[PDB]
RNA sequence: GAUAAGGGAAGUCGGCAAAAUAGAUCCGUAACUUCGGGAUAAGGAUUGGCUCUAAGGAUCGG
RNA sequence: UAUCUGGUUGAUCCUGCCAGUAGUCAUAUGCUUGUCUCAAAGAUUAAGCCAUGCAUGUCUAAGUAUAAGCAAUUUAUACAGUGAAACUGCGAAUGGCUCAUUAAAUCAGUUAUCGUUUAUUUGAUAGUAUACUUGGAUAACCGUGGUAAUUCUAGAGCUAAUACAUGCUUAAAAUCCCGACUGUUUGGAAGGGAUGUAUUUAUUAGAUAAAAAUUUGAUGAUUCAUAAUAACUUUUCGAAUCGCAUGGCCUUGUGCUGGCGAUGGUUCAUUCAAAUUUCUGCCCUAUCAACUUUCGAUGGUAGGAUAGUGGCCUACCAUGGUUUCAACGGGUAACGGGGAAUAAGGGUUCGAUUCCGGAGAGGGAGCCUGAGAAACGGCUACC
RNA sequence: CCCGUCGCUACUACCGAUUGAAUGGCUUAGUGAGGCCUCCGGAUUGGUUUAGGGAACCGA
């Protein structure tokens, strides 16, 4: 039952220190590594199963693989994924082409539609306006504060000039 | 040991909190913030043990989640916020304002203040130096930094901070004759006047002080806090007692004068 | 791993100490970089506080300063000629701080020729003197002629530095810490420091 | 006692002497005032020795404890060990016993020390395995 | 006169015979002792080739 | 309460111990045991071994929902409520337990960081010389499964972001450099480059002895803060994020504007902390008198390494360092202190254990992750 | 009154062939697991992107 792993140049089992990212291991804690037994990538007679993917269909069909189809489970959800799925240009309202699966409950059947990410609304533009407005306003207040400090420094400087010119 | 501590044993809590011995194993550990863990007063203590408004900590969290409590004009949702010296506590729903000021006994007494005085706070200047872009700033005793301070403000001076804007209203120079309050040591809470500042380079600066009743008492410069320009004229309201120390016989006599 | 604790040492009296705890992570050390001259290869190290160091494994070029002229250029390290700590570092061409190196003098030559309108090296070579004479008189406007004329006087450099420019390789000392910052920077050797290192090199 | 007696050139870091400005052909020398009422010895200001561990012509600061003691060895290079005699009180017998400590201290070339001398040392950062103190004043003995 | 898997004196009156050790440099070396020894005790490490570097001199000339 | 009594003789006065007497936040044990309050409790020997169950998880209106989940027909055919799973974030370094190791070590009181790192909190803090908003994976889910067995997981098919990786939206002038031409006794210029903050290096500011032949912060103290010039960089970051309300302006354009918050992010300060650190102070032992320096011992110079100082390590050099004022070695049925009992005074003895500090997780060692661990209710190896 | 040897019994410790035995610590020498750094390497993989079919060419 030990899985085959890419890169292990062996027809036999090896023992590897697996970390985040390696196949055949799902880490349970951040930074955790385990040493696990895996099977090499070279196919030999000691294998219980051999996973295969059809690359080309030659002359005949197959009982439940080549003669049938299964639909995809979900459709696009990000805005530009929908646009590239239907070839839509950057003018069409993406909201009215969203796939909507049908859910039944007794008789009050209805549709479930994916929420779209990265979709521009008045709220998003409102936030983009607000951030820049805050930056500019902040710069104005900082310039005012520096100007006031300069005026205070100048007043002290000149009153000091005349105060030491009295003595 | 491997990282920061998060609990506080009850017997290890500061002695000015007046915590009973037997209520439980632990005491509220004040959060990180504007005041030292040992010299602060967590809000749960102030609203449960002092004001007696809340009966228990869970009620303190019920109170503070509804924006009721403010410190220095800002709503705090931290049950263990490190409120300290001069901090203004405001309870809007009861329309009631407080300032944490030491009493002569060495405790954060419960001091009701008016709404007009609950609009600023004093602050002792710890250091001044230039920041980024050549901008000078001062640091107060509550970790507040103020940019563009008056060219004359130096260490140990006190600035009058406007709570709404965080700006400096006016400041008091540290010199002989200043009304001060002692913020550490044996003489915690006692109000006096500066008589002589004694300097020791590399070591510790001592400050001779005198009460309204002429008793002279010396204290480390680090424990002094300038609170007024001259005798009898502070810039904040004083606790009931005026910061004056009484002998044990005197307090016995006054207790038997108001209860017998 | 490598530990920087002092508890593993003997006492100042010579006494042997007993172990007090296991090794701590806050007292670790790491392997030396041993930076060589070669195509750039810089590795990153995550350090205490989540900070980040860069370990120069190989570097080609560096930022070098001409102190008496107030200009710094990015030039090419040619090799190591002297190292006070260990001559094996010279032998293997290991770049650390304080190593004495030769760098390409080209960018500094361009700067000086453009700035003072003169030449460096004093080598009347066959094809060298052609370049020198051409640099002497070029296509050049009049206000720039005057600014160069004002810049003369402060145009001659010391003889020891000048004599090197005929080779295109100037002596220099590394000032950065390549194993730490990931960079190999330095300054041109001049003055009695240059005289001292020339005396050492001639042996 | 030539300054340049090492593999590496002895220099004060970041004190640049320009070989091009004009005459006064001597290297500029940096020094500081240690404070706490100690005077900079003349050999520090007009001297030529390079010592990064010197309190006056070096990068180490004086802060912390100030000690005094008798010099008992000058057999290391630029380092001495001084003896600090004292009296320990034993309460049970209402009496004292004689005790001593040996302290290793850096000695700058600006001073001259011989065995049998009393010196004042100020505390600096660790500058050796055993050295945490640095000579600031030498009294002939 | 040689070699021999695994074992290693079970052979034999008996380790007979044979094997094992072996030069030099460095390290380390017990009981006991007539204080001289025991001692190469015991027992460890090193060793080629090539290209270099350093130290150890003689006679002249103030 | 500053106290004694019995015992050697036929009898006596002594020395001298034995015995008596009282206490123990001092243990065990025997007998006995009605009531209320309070309250220690597998330390001692075995830091011996452990069946089994539990002891660390966590979602707000404000990161990611097409659950083939429940509910609503209501403000809604892009989603909108409630709500498993899973991705993301944080915590899991606190706590609790124990006393094995440990004798200048721990620890106590005092110092130092002008010798450093610091999540978070709290203050400040950035206009920098495709944009009505970029990509393409992947989990959950469906389906095919392999192993006796594990909190094992593999093919294959979809699909998100505050995950991953990229990327513009910006002021006004002024300053420095090169400088085609040109005016010509030293000037005007076209045309180019550089301006923020991070990194690295070099070089300049960062001031102050009083009479004839020009202004600058802090410190006891600095090469401090800060500013400037020249460049440098596998170019740090100066918001492609979320929830509520949605108002105002008319040159009505799906225009321009803008309120309260969430989460972010650079630097400094602050707070919570760490790491090193000065001075002085430990029980018994000489049937331990010399110890350390081969292979760092003491110091010097340069480097490497570290968050940073330092023989911490390396290279070269010198021959130093401790000791009868007891080093070094050995023992401890030794974790240290706050404290406890006794107590005229002076002392004697106890302190594993309610608090503080240290150390460990069967024994060693090595690490990942992370601000923080040499973590063990984390990993790796050996016994 | 009293001394020592001798006889019976009991207890404690000492010496002692056994190159005796065990437990704990330190350690020379030889072997040496596993991390970490480093050096190549290159199952696989996306395109620094360009190929009339893809042909030169980059990143993980």
């Amino acid at each position: 039952g030990f899985p085959m792993k890419q890169g292990v140049m062996h027809p036999t089992r090896v023992r590897l220190l697996l970390s985040k990212g390696h196949s055949c291991y799902r880490p349970r804690r951040t930074g955790e590594r385990k040493r696990k037994s895996v099977r090499g990538c070279i196919v030999a007679q000691d294998l219980s199963v051999l996973a295969l993917s059809i690359v080309k269909q030659g002359d005949n069909e197959i009982e439940g693989l080549t003669d049938t189809t299964v639909p995809k489970r979900l459709g696009p959800k990000r805005a530009n994924h929908i646009r590239k799925f239907f070839g839509l240009t950057k003018e069409d309202d993406v909201r009215d082409f969203v796939v909507r699966r049908e859910v039944t409950k007794g008789d009050k059947t209805y549709t479930k539609a994916p929420k779209i990410q990265r979709l521009v609304t008045p709220q998003t533009l409102q936030r983009k306006r607000a951030l820049k407005a805050k930056k500019v306003k902040n710069a104005q207040q900082q310039r005012d504060a520096a100007a006031e400090y300069a005026q205070l420094l100048a007043k002290r400087l000149h009153e000091r000039k005349e105060e030491r010119a009295e003595i | 040991a491997r990282g920061p501590k998060k609990h506080l044993k009850r017997l290890a809590a500061p002695s000015h909190w007046m915590l009973d011995k037997l209520s439980g194993t632990y005491a509220p550990r004040p959060s990180a913030g504007p005041h030292k863990l040992r010299e602060s007063l967590p809000l749960v203590v102030f609203l449960r043990n002092r004001l007696k408004y809340a009966l228990n900590g869970r009620e303190v969290k019920a109170i503070m989640m509804q924006q009721h409590v403010q410190v220095d004009g800002k709503v705090r949702t931290d049950t263990t916020y490190p409120a300290g010296f001069m901090d203004v506590i405001t309870l809007e729903a009861t329309n009631e304002h407080f300032r944490l000021v030491y009493d002569v006994k060495g405790k954060f007494a419960v001091h009701r203040i008016s709404a007009e005085e609950a609009a600023y706070k004093l602050g002792k200047v710890k250091k001044v130096q230039l920041g980024k872009k050549g901008v000078p700033y001062v640091v107060t005793h509550d970790g507040r930094t103020i940019r563009y301070p008056d060219p004359l403000i130096r260490a140990n001076d006190t600035v009058k901070i406007d709570l709404a804007t965080g700006k400096i209203d006016d400041f008091i120079k540290f010199d002989t004759g200043r009304l001060v309050m002692v913020t550490g040591g044996r003489n915690l809470g006692r109000v006096g006047v500066i008589v002589h500042r004694e300097k020791h380079e590399g070591g510790f600066d001592l400050v001779h002080i005198k009460d309204a009743l002429e008793n002279t008492f010396v204290t480390r410069l680090s424990n002094v806090f300038v609170i007024g320009t001259e005798a009898g004229k502070p810039w904040v309201s004083l606790p009931k007692g005026k910061g004056i120390k009484l002998s044990i016989s005197e307090e016995r006599d006054r207790r038997r004068a108001q209860q017998g | 791993g490598i530990s920087r604790d002092s508890r593993h040492k003997r006492s100042a009296t010579g006494a042997k100490r007993a172990q007090f705890r296991k090794k701590r992570k806050f007292e670790l050390g790491r392997q030396p970089a041993n930076t060589k001259i070669g195509p750039k290869r810089i590795h990153s190290v995550r350090t205490r506080g989540g900070n980040q160091k860069f370990r120069a494994l190989r570097v080609e070029t560096g930022n070098f300063s001409w102190g008496s002229e107030g200009v710094s250029r990015k030039t090419r390290i040619a090799g190591v000629v002297y190292h006070p700590s260990n001559n094996e570092l010279v032998r293997t061409n290991t770049l650390t701080k304080s190593a004495v190196v030769q760098i390409d003098a080209t960018p500094f030559r361009q700067w000086y020729e453009n700035h003072y309108g003169a030449t460096l090296g004093k080598k009347k070579g066959g094809a060298h003197a052609a370049h020198a004479a051409e640099v002497a008189d070029a296509k050049r406007s009049r206000k720039v002629e005057r600014k160069l004329a004002a810049r003369s006087g402060a145009a001659a450099i010391e003889s020891a530095v000048d004599s090197q420019f005929g080779s295109g390789r100037l002596y220099a000392v590394i000032s950065s810490r390549p194993g730490q910052s990931g960079r190999c920077d330095g300054y041109i050797l001049e003055g009695e420091e240059l005289a001292f290192y020339l005396r050492r090199l001639t042996a | 006692l030539t300054v340049q007696s090492e593999r590496a050139f002895q220099k004060q870091p970041h004190i640049f002497t320009n070989p091009k400005a004009k005459a006064n052909k001597k290297t500029k020398r940096w020094y500081k005032d240690v404070g706490l009422g100690f005077k900079t010895p003349k050999a520090a200001i007009e001297g030529s020795y390079i010592d990064k561990k010197c309190p006056f012509a070096g990068t180490v600061s004086i802060r912390g404890k100030i000690l005094t003691g008798t010099v008992v060895s000058t057999k290391m290079h630029r380092t001495i060990i001084i003896r600090r005699d004292y009296l320990h009180y034993v309460p049970k017998y209402n009496r004292y016993e004689k005790r001593h400590k040996n302290v290793a201290a850096h000695v700058s070339p600006a001073f001259r020390v011989e065995e049998g001398d009393v010196v004042t040392v100020g505390q600096c950062r660790p500058i050796s395995k055993t050295v945490r103190f640095n000579v600031l004043k030498v009294s002939a003995g």
